[PDB]
């Protein structure tokens, strides 16, 4: 369960100790918070909130339209998906993978992919205004 | 002296809320200073350290923007444009591409003529002290200052003895009480898809002769598309409006006129008729200042001191309610009828609205010309109610496009 | 033709009619005489389970209601987490789809997946057919 220690030691990443509810967090480029949560189903769910949606108006509708059709494509491995938080404004990108098929070199591929995809959706949702 | 000049701020200016920082002579997004990604582990020591680290550059970036402005323009011009971001900047709030776009757009306006925006800012500074405006913001901003106006109502001379402002406060406590109750408590994202297209017509109406564009068009643009049209992306000029700098018992806040909720809060706060208690010469000089500044913006949007506008049922005078329904009839039946009807009323020719707005479609015929016409078919009672309105206030038309009356 | 042995055992294990890929790509299954489940053998060595159901309105408050439902639907997903609700390219039909690499799949975990997309389909379909209850 703390097998990530090879993954962080592999890529020079600060420690990941899952405490007080087996949750561990990482900070990406001072802007995003990555969440390494352990499913009770022997899976590793990566989730990162990456921005906000407009509270009202046509800007919210255009973002709502963008969110619904975005999950139709394969956005990412581990069935990565776009979602809106219960607060009604935070955009959440989350996906999960079973730990048994998760070593360290494959984590790095899944780790960079969520980062690269998190960057892309932060930009497209901030580029709605046109 | 590795300070970025104004051109590097203009380059990053965009209608986006992405945080930028000034560092090593350039200003851009913090991630773009390094080719790779950088990572950190959260913990009680680092989040308090990371926050102090962010707070300290938001201020440094604001001051570099201020320094860049001061180098390029006269200090009076540069500091007027910088005032938009100064109070929020001092509190560690982040400088974003939209704020820079606002500041740079504002600077391009006050460069040529600064008296217009200086009037607006002084007016906005006065209404920022008004509790009525402040509770109105609370209505549109759940979470920011809940219970400010309500728990403000349980006060008197013992709690607030003062003839500098606390005399002005007490005089507004009735208006506060009316203003907290009215509305949906949040109002609403009252749009039908057409409410975006309605505010497009108000834009044209704002450009009619004798009608204000400096205040109404940025407000109408924000309600339609979520933000005003800024200069760098009378007349609308820069499209930048002053900030609502709110300081009260709940905290220190800054509200951008580019936020729809802020426009709606100002809108409701400008609706009611002149509160003669605060406008009284015998009244506290502060109360005089807040009410006079409120009637100034109200009059700018065509709303006379006599005009009383409140969100109701979708109270208005018998001629008002029939006029509002005539406006709704024009809006729902055609796309280009409201503007010519408002124009006819502006000229006192409201009785000619049916014939003026008539569309004539010639068929093929003989012995003369046969036409097919479409007319608004406003009843005689509706034409008279419109004529009784004189020049319809942009504020009332703005209330209609939002579905408030 | 790669998941075909897995599909064969999965069908035999669940007393299901045989699912044969029509030239090694896609095949469909009528579930409970109610809706159709699609087995898509993509090119990148994965299995895609996908169901298409219902339909949002062309515009108006009801469409935005379904959009709000679509946005919240994929937050902190239950069970496997190998499913995602989305809107079809036609802008109306809803799609419940998930994909897993074939290496991750055995006959046992496929049966668990197959049962979740069914119970999720019946749930979301009823939820979206009763938007304005």
């Amino acid at each position: 369960q703390p097998l990530l220690d090879e993954f962080c030691r592999l890529n020079e990443l600060p420690p990941l100790i899952l405490e007080d509810g087996n949750r561990c967090q990482l900070l990406v480029d001072d802007r995003f918070v990555l969440y390494f949560t352990a499913t009770e189903d022997d899976a590793l769910m990566l989730s990162v909130a990456f921005g906000g949606l407009e509270k009202s108006g046509e800007l919210r509708v255009r973002g709502l339209e963008l969110l619904a059709r975005a999950n139709y494509q394969r956005v990412g491995s581990g069935n990565l998906a776009l979602s809106l938080a219960p607060n009604g404004r935070q955009l959440v990108l989350a996906g999960r993978q079973p730990t048994e098929h998760l070593n360290s070199a494959n984590l790095t591929v899944w780790f960079h992919e969520i980062i690269e995809q998190t960057e892309l959706w932060q930009a497209r949702f901030a580029m709605l205004d046109q | 002296s590795p300070v970025p000049d104004l051109e590097q701020f203009r380059a990053i200016a965009a209608q986006k809320d992405d945080r930028v920082i000034s560092k090593r002579g350039e200003v851009k997004e913090p991630s773009t200073f390094h080719k790779g990604h950088k990572f950190a582990s959260v913990s009680e020591g680092v989040l308090r350290k990371k926050y102090t680290k962010f707070f300290q550059e938001n201020i440094k970036t604001h001051l570099d923007l201020k320094q860049a402005l001061l180098k390029e323009e006269k200090p009076e011009t540069a500091l007027l444009a910088y005032s938009l971001v100064s109070p929020s900047g001092y509190r560690g709030e982040p400088l974003t591409e939209r704020k820079i776009l606002e500041v740079v757009s504002l600077l391009d306006e006050v460069k040529v003529e600064g008296d217009t925006y200086q009037q607006l800012k002084n007016t906005f500074d006065s209404i920022s002290k008004d509790p009525r405006m402040q509770v109105s913001l609370e209505n549109q901003y759940p979470g920011k200052m809940d219970g400010f106006g309500a728990q403000l109502l349980e006060m008197g001379k013992e709690k607030l003895k003062g003839s500098g402002v606390n005399a002005a406060i007490n005089l507004a406590l009735p208006g506060v009480g009316l203003l907290v109750a009215t509305g949906r408590e949040l109002h609403k994202a009252s749009v039908n898809g057409d409410a975006e297209a309605y505010h497009h017509q108000l834009e044209q109406i704002s450009q009619l002769p004798g009608r204000d564009q400096r205040l109404s068009m940025p407000m109408q643009q924000t309600l339609a598309i979520g933000h005003a049209m800024l200069s760098a992306e009378q007349g609308p000029m820069s499209g930048v409006l002053p900030r609502l700098e709110i300081s009260n018992v709940k905290g220190d806040f800054t509200f951008s006129m580019q936020e729809p909720a802020a426009v709606r809060a100002l809108m409701a706060y400008l609706g009611p008729k002149e509160d003669t208690s605060m406008s009284s010469p015998q009244a506290p000089k502060e109360a005089q200042e807040m009410e006079a500044a409120r009637l100034t913006l109200k009059q700018m949007l065509g709303s006379s001191p006599n005009e009383h506008l409140v969100p109701d049922v979708d109270m208005p005078s018998q001629t008002e309610s029939t006029a509002n329904g005539a406006f709704k009839k024009l809006l729902s039946e055609d796309w280009d009828w409201l503007m010519p009807a408002v124009r006819a009323m502006d000229k006192g020719e409201a009785n000619k609205i049916n014939e003026k707005l008539t569309y004539k479609l010639p068929l093929d015929a003989a012995n003369g010309r046969v036409y097919l016409d479409k007319s608004p078919n406003l009843s005689g009672a509706q034409l008279d109610a419109l004529d009784k309105l004189g020049s319809p206030s942009q504020l009332r038309l703005m209330y209609l496009a939002e579905g408030w009356i």
